[PDB]
DNA sequence: CGAAAACGACGGCCAGTGCCAT
DNA sequence: TGGATGGCACTGGCCGTCGTTTTCG
């Protein structure tokens, strides 16, 4: 695995003080939209090697981090760059519609 | 005879202006219309029926009408006007009487659909006229284009509130027919339509003379209020409030929010195959969103120049789940039973709808490994405690800081016969829930409560209170329901020292209050589970005190044997219930009233408490008749004014000690009055408390 | 400019739970 | 087979009114 399994003590530093770009997946185990772009997320993890680094947040075990961001609905992914949020969508996408997200961003 | 009611600008406490009036003469069999200007008209008429020694019919005009006219006749013309009780008739008395089984809507304050079982079809209109008014006038005020504000439909005269006021008029007199037609309250050799006064009251039913007197001195009651410390309850706010947010600070602290599925319109299907898969929340699959926006220049249009980018948030097509952030509620037992659960609680107590019961009982018993997690709980108990207390005093929709008038009083509403026993009933607000001097917060509570906050218009001097509550009341109605089984032994027993604290001791209780719930729950058949629940012991301690007491008064089990074969034919037992055959479905009060009985295993609380009840009823009737005939005057411009009644109990605030001493054996006086009244076969008591609130006289 | 859409603060209604008093 | 008689708070689900925001025709 190549993706950063987070946790609220460790968010501070992992994300907003990593120097270059950095996707983090906050999720829910009940959540049928995020048990779906999970795979994806995998992927995307080494095709954007080097580019930007793919982090998981697991709101229930981290209940701290979402709340900061006003999250809505899940699964959200919130583009990170340096401390500051890049881009921000909503829902589990396709692999297409994800890369043509951070592309964009990139 | 003569049927009337009346319009005006505001309920009692704020009207100022008679719009109109309509009088319904069985005499010439013709209504009359009264305007604006008619007002003087008016009273005379109603003053002209009672010159003749005839009564006037008024439906809620014990509260209302009846008072209102003294205050308008006064303000408008500057005239005294006063109906004498005795030629006073109110429909809603009369019906509330009749119809003790049935609820109705107060007139107008409640909502008919939140009240259970059927309404009394005149009664019900009556009580929706000023709401139907509000809509045909908020209607014709639309087909003219005008906007409607507050309320007002009130604030002038039209014939549109005539009419209404008519219709009251024929609906208060069909009501009126129907209910003297009842064979049980009024003989039918008599017409009553047709009657003087005095005939009217002694030819009936002695329960509609109790009722109506009640209602008169009632209604006088509410218009007192009971002096309110304002400024006391308003610290008390904020030192509850300040309380209440440390704890929710170091509650929210110790549980953590978290987050929950909502608006979910759509369900989660399976993307191998399709099935739908419910158990999942429900999901949003949103139809507006992409990376970037559609082009806006003519290089975008082209290629030439990336489209804007856009910020909306979501992508059409892509599923996602929305949710909602919770921060745990202390007062929410849904949040509670989830965080203790996830602590290694294991409930063992659910209700019919499976959910695990999270009420006080329980949560003192619950136990969980981490320290601090056990610790929470001691702080959610308080925060509960605390609320109840906010609640009742400050922030709920009946709390006491709400309800305080003008004149420093709340003056509370009193349904004088809104139970079916013949109880009464208290709201807005109710004025007999108060927490206990004993229970947290009680002295505080209690003590806002008093005459000591209500200085004389003169004087300027604090008035003193006198609190009397009759002694062991239902123990001593029992005693007289089995003298005729045990000749009286119990009737002679009770009345060696204080049956309560007697009690207390044999069944090693800790308080008398606890004798006393006890005791009663014993009485009326608590099961050896809720026994022990009350005392707090189990099942085995339960049937002790059952067959330890029961052996005593063994008397009590024939008369529940009489009881049962006066109105149970045969009964069985089902899944749902317990299906009875009915010999008589009531029991005759000890007015002659019909009380009806709900159940056979509350037969003899009906018989109980609603001898309670009436003689109650009967003795703050009494007892404020010696009072006036020795001399003193019922008002705060008098020497005494009735303050509150709950149940077996009086709280009269009094110009000076010396009146509430005699107000106290005047009310002593009044009790074993009653008692020879009915021919009660144990003796009848009451204790009398002089103090500067409620705290001390209760 | 209005329409289609994602929203949330919001009030009336109601069922379930449980605390206030007597 | 059962404590009873009442008022009322507070959550949470349902439902519909309504002022605010965003990208588009
Ligand atoms: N848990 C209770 C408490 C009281 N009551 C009824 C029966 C008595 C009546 C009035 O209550 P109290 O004034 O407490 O009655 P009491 O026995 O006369 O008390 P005391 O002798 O202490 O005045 O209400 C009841 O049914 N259930
Ligand atoms: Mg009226
Ligand atoms: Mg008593
Ligand atoms: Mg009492």
């Amino acid at each position: 695995d190549k993706i950063i399994h987070l946790t609220d003590d460790s968010f501070d530093t992992d994300v907003l003080k990593a120097d270059g770009a950095i996707l983090v997946d906050f999720w829910a185990e009940w959540c049928g939209p995020c048990k779906m772009i999970a795979p994806i997320l995998d992927e995307i993890a080494d095709e954007y090697q080097g580019k930007l680094t793919v982090a998981k947040l697991n709101i229930d075990q981290n209940p701290g981090t979402a709340p900061k961001y006003g999250i809505r609905g899940i699964p959200t992914l919130l583009l990170f760059k340096n401390g500051e949020v890049a881009a921000t969508k909503v829902g589990a996408l396709s692999k297409g519609q994800l890369k043509e997200f951070l592309d964009a961003n990139l | 005879m003569i049927v009337s009611d009346i319009e005006a600008n505001a309920l009692l406490e704020s009207v100022t202006k008679f719009h109109c009036g309509v009088i319904y003469d069985y005499s010439t069999a013709e209504y009359v219309s009264y305007r604006p200007s008619d007002f003087g008209a008016y009273l005379d008429a109603l003053e002209a029926e009672v010159a003749r020694g005839g009564l006037i019919v008024f439906h809620n005009g014990h509260k209302y009408d009846v008072p209102a006219l003294t205050k308008l006749a006064k303000l408008q013309l500057n005239r005294e006007f006063h109906l004498p009780r005795e030629n006073c008739i109110d429909t809603l008395v009369l019906s509330r009487l009749i119809h003790s089984n049935l609820k109705d809507t107060d007139m107008g304050l409640l909502r008919s659909g939140k009240l259970p079982g059927a309404l009394e079809a005149w009664g019900y209109r009556l009580g929706e006229m000023k709401g139907e008014y509000k809509d045909d006038f908020k209607r014709m005020l639309e087909e003219q284009g005008e906007e409607y504000v507050d309320g007002m439909e009130w604030w002038n005269f039209n014939e549109e509130m005539m009419d209404y006021n008519v219709q009251d008029v024929v609906v208060t007199k069909a009501l009126l027919e129907k209910l003297l037609s009842d064979k049980h309250y009024f003989p039918p050799e008599i017409d009553f339509t047709d009657v003087g006064y005095t005939t009217f009251w002694s030819e009936s039913l002695e329960a509609v003379d109790i009722e109506h007197r009640a209602a008169w001195l009632l209604a006088k009651q509410e218009r007192n209020g009971f002096p309110f410390d304002t400024k006391a309850i308003e610290e008390l706010y904020v030192e509850l409030a300040a309380r209440r947010s440390e704890l929710l600070r170091k509650l929210t602290e110790t549980f953590g929010s978290w987050y929950q599925p909502k608006g979910g319109t759509e369900m989660f299907c399976h993307p191998r195959t399709g099935k739908p898969l419910p158990k999942y929340p429900r999901i949003k699959t949103p139809k507006v969103g992409g990376i970037f926006k559609k082009p806006k220049n003519k290089a975008q249009r082209e290629g030439r120049e990336p489209c804007e980018l856009d910020t909306r948030e979501y992508v059409a097509g892509a599923p996602y789940t929305p949710v909602e952030h919770v921060v745990f509620n202390p007062s929410s037992r849904d949040h509670i039973q989830k965080k203790l659960q996830e602590a290694g609680w294991v409930p063992t107590k659910y209700t019919d709808k499976g959910a695990p019961v999270v009420d006080d009982e329980v949560l003192e018993g619950v136990r969980v490994d981490d320290p601090e997690k056990q610790a929470a709980i001691d702080l959610i108990k308080e925060y509960l405690m605390i609320q109840k207390r906010i609640g009742q005093s400050a922030e709920g929709d009946k709390a006491w800081l709400r309800y305080v008038a003008e004149d420093g009083k709340i003056h509370g509403s009193v349904n004088p016969n809104g139970a079916v026993t013949g109880r009464a009933t208290h709201a807005f607000p109710n004025l007999a829930q108060i927490p206990g001097v004993r229970s947290p917060y009680g002295e505080q509570c209690r003590a806002a409560f008093g005459a000591e906050h209500h200085l004389d218009g003169i004087t300027g001097k604090p008035w003193v209170q006198a609190g009397i509550d009759a002694s062991g009341l239902e123990l001593r109605c029992l005693a007289h329901f089995m003298a005729r089984f045990d000749n009286g032994e119990y009737a002679h027993e009770i009345l060696n020292g204080d049956i309560h604290t007697k009690n207390q001791i044999a069944a090693e209780l800790p308080t008398r209050d606890n004798a006393k719930t006890f005791i009663y729950g014993f009485l009326y058949g608590a099961g050896d589970e809720k026994i022990g629940q009350i005392v707090g012991a189990g099942k085995e301690r339960g049937k002790e005190l059952k067959k330890k007491f029961l052996e005593n008064t063994p008397a009590i089990a024939a008369l529940r044997e009489s009881i049962q074969q006066t109105l149970v034919e045969s009964s069985q037992w089902v899944a749902g219930e317990q299906q009875v055959k009915w010999k008589r479905r009531w029991i005759k009060g000890l007015d002659g009233r019909k009380v009806h009985v709900r159940s056979p295993h509350a037969a003899l609380n009906t018989l109980l408490q609603s001898a309670g009840a009436l003689i109650c009823k009967l003795w703050i009737i009494k007892t404020e008749e010696m009072l006036v005939e020795k001399g003193l005057k019922h008002g705060w411009d008098g020497d005494f004014a009735y303050m509150a009644w709950v149940h077996d109990e009086i709280q009269v605030g009094c110009r000076t000690e010396e009146i509430a001493q005699v107000v106290i054996e005047t009310a002593q006086e009044a009790m074993r009055w009653v008692g020879d009244h009915w021919n009660f076969r144990c003796l009848l008591d009451t204790e009398g408390k002089m103090g500067p609130n409620w705290a001390i006289c209760h």
